[PDB]
């Protein structure tokens, strides 16, 4: 039985941690909305 | 139950202890997560009750208490942020440059930061502190990394 508690505003937060690349991907999406990776 | 805008952590204790299975955001009385994380059940926020009102399985995505309410979209160009919730650690933003998720259907955002499953629902910003879309439904890469799709739903 689940429930929520509260983290924080929604705010975009000036000089925080820049990190990640920006991968291009074929995928697919199924019925069951699972994505793969076509190749 | 509290209704204040912000992001917040789904608890379950039908496991060992208090779990965080994941996040969502509340926006204009609505709590808005990923389908994968409530599989649809009710929510308790104190002592009030959230019922589900709209949820797909293939977008991954549920609204509690009223219609999907978030409808900004990814730029194509700009860096966003991660507010990401991870189990046990506070809220913290992660700025990244979003790559492409490319379907038959169309093109989608998609933020490649490897978080726990715990982290699903944690909400996708752009400039203006809007939400772009939710984390935790994506892909594992050649290399074994996760890459989420930056995943929003329709406002009617
Ligand atoms: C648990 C079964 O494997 C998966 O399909 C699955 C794997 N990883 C994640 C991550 C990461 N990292 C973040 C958010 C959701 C997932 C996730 N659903």
């Amino acid at each position: 039985d689940m429930y929520i508690e509260r983290a924080g505003d929604i705010t975009w937060e000036k000089d925080a941690e820049v990190t990640g690349n920006s991968p291009r991907l074929d995928v697919a999406l199924d019925e069951s909305g699972d994505f793969s990776l076509v190749e | 139950g509290e209704t204040t805008d912000g992001v917040y952590r789904v608890m379950t204790r039908r496991l060992l202890g208090s779990t965080q299975v994941g996040v969502g955001v509340m926006q204009e009385g609505v709590f808005h997560t990923m389908w994968h994380v409530t599989k649809g059940a009710a929510l308790r926020s104190g002592e009030g009750r959230l019922d589900p009102y709209w949820g797909d399985v293939k977008q991954d995505l549920v609204s509690y208490c009223g219609p999907w309410k978030l409808d900004a979209a990814w730029d194509g160009l700009s860096e966003v942020q991660l507010l990401a919730v991870p189990p046990g650690e506070r809220a913290k933003n992660i700025q990244t440059l979003p790559g492409i998720f490319k379907t038959k259907d169309g093109d989608i955002g998609a933020v490649a930061l490897d978080y726990p499953a715990g982290t699903s629902g944690s909400p996708i910003l752009d400039k203006c502190g809007r939400v772009i879309g939710l984390y935790g439904n994506g892909v594992v890469i050649k290399n074994g990394s996760y890459v989420s799709a930056i995943t929003q739903g329709k406002r009617e």
